[PDB]
């Protein structure tokens, strides 16, 4: 399902 | 980017993040890596955020196109293939930065684990679109990178460390979604969550907030999977 | 795109919209325009949606960077200038499609008004970033295009026609935000809204829904401006 | 304020 979103520093 | 100063590339990557210009951000951070110096913690995070956003948009588009193609002239397949090739090219670029020469120079556990987790992630994105005689080899490359990162993390970091937690989260997703190993995914997420819970008492308020945020993601997956 | 069939470019633009790949969508629709045939209503909408999304992301990034620059080394200005040049290049590409040769071949009111509204819109986006000795000339080019579209729309379309309404909405934004004419903006929005209201009785349920949606945007601006 | 959003066919 969800990996680390990881899209915001 | 060879003519721009390293510090100016880093500053421009931070501005590109604020402007939501992730392709620019990735190009600035590639230029910064190619200066040849090791990355600080904050610089590693900028590199990862930039490429995660670029490849995340490509993956979302590939999934839309793949769904239309599976429901379905040559146009949908041709355009899915175009997006797939672009996605593969971005993953190969990231993998090439890690191999030339970020991993080999990374000696501290925090940096080495971070880069090996990235290597597993970008092979996992390659595996999502793979079908030919290399799907198995791509899956094994993701597994090997995640496993080396896990082995270092278990020896060198506490069970609440956010990189260790995010590694375990993403390796559990690999097991569930790529390796057809849902029981391994569930076992890894449960053990990771339980060992982090038992270490929360050691943390400051701010570290507690960082670790519990990632633990909730492990819990969210366990809710979907059980 | 010269080697791809027109119909395949159109199909791929529709797929790129579904995949949220707006730069691809704009490139497909530029290729379709460059085949040299007139565009249907649906094809005009694909062209406009593609470029509105591309230039909308650029404008949002330019505003973020401009705000940081105004609060503020050379990096923020340099990067704002990079984004500004890219935005100008997209607007020049759209304007060049309209001038070669979409406007001159457009003889029906629906197509001619649509393209002249686009011309006003893309000069307006140029005006948003202009500062030098051409800011006045760019503003006059937007005004002239919007005014010719208004003159045709008032003669050839009912006051509820969605293109006529969207033209009036965007020309009122031009007056308020670019031309420093808030009273003209308010007068145009009020007259447009009132004349559409008085023509709603002529519409089907679906046309009523289309027109009232745009009327609500006129009302939303009047609420902000009064 | 708001021009036509215009971002969806
Ligand atoms: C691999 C990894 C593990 C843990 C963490 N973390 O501590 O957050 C990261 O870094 C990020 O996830 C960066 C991030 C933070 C908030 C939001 C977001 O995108 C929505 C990304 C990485
Ligand atoms: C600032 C900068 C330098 C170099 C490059 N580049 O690698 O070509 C970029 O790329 C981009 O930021 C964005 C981009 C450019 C072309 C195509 C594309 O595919 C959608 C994205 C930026
Ligand atoms: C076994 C287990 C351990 C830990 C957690 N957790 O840390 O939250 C969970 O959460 C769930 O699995 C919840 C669940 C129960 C029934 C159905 C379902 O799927 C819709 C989820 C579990
Ligand atoms: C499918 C296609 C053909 C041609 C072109 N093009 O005009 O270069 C594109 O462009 C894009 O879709 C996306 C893009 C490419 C490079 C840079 C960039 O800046 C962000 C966007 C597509
Ligand atoms: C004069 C006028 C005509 C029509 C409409 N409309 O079609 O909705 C309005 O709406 C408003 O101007 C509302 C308003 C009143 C006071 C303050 C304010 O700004 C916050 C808005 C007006
Ligand atoms: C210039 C113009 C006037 C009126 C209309 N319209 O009738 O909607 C359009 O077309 C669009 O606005 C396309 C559109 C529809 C829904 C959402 C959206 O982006 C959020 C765009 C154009
Ligand atoms: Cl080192
Ligand atoms: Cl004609």
């Amino acid at each position: 399902a969800g990996s680390i979103p990881g899209r915001r520093s | 980017m060879g003519s721009m100063e390293r510090a100016s590339l880093i500053q421009k990557a931070k501005l590109a993040e604020q402007a939501e210009r992730y392709e620019d951000m990735a190009a600035f951070m590639k230029g910064a890596v190619e200066k040849g110096e090791e990355l600080s913690c904050e610089e590693r995070n900028l590199l990862s955020v930039a490429y995660k956003n670029v490849v995340g948009g490509q993956r979302a588009a590939w999934r839309v196109l793949s769904s239309i193609e599976q429901k379905s002239g040559p146009e949908v397949r041709e355009y899915r293939e175009k997006v797939e090739t672009e996605l593969q090219g971005v993953c190969d670029t990231v993998l090439g930065l890690l191999d030339s020469h970020l991993i080999k120079e990374a000696g501290d556990a925090e940096s080495r684990v971070f880069y090996l987790k990235m290597k597993g992630d970008y092979y996992r994105y390659l595996a999502e679109v793979a079908t030919g005689d290399d799907k198995k080899r791509i899956i094994d490359s993701a597994r090997s990178a995640y496993q080396e990162a896990m082995d270092i993390s278990k020896k060198e970091m506490p069970p609440t460390n956010p990189i260790r937690l995010g590694l375990a989260l993403n390796f559990s997703v690999f097991h569930y979604e790529i390796a057809n190993s849902p029981e391994e995914a569930i076992s890894l997420a449960k053990t990771t969550f339980d060992e982090a819970m038992a270490d929360l008492h050691t943390l400051s308020e701010d570290s507690y907030k960082d670790s519990t945020l990632i633990m909730q993601l492990l819990r969210d997956n366990l809710t979907l999977w059980t």
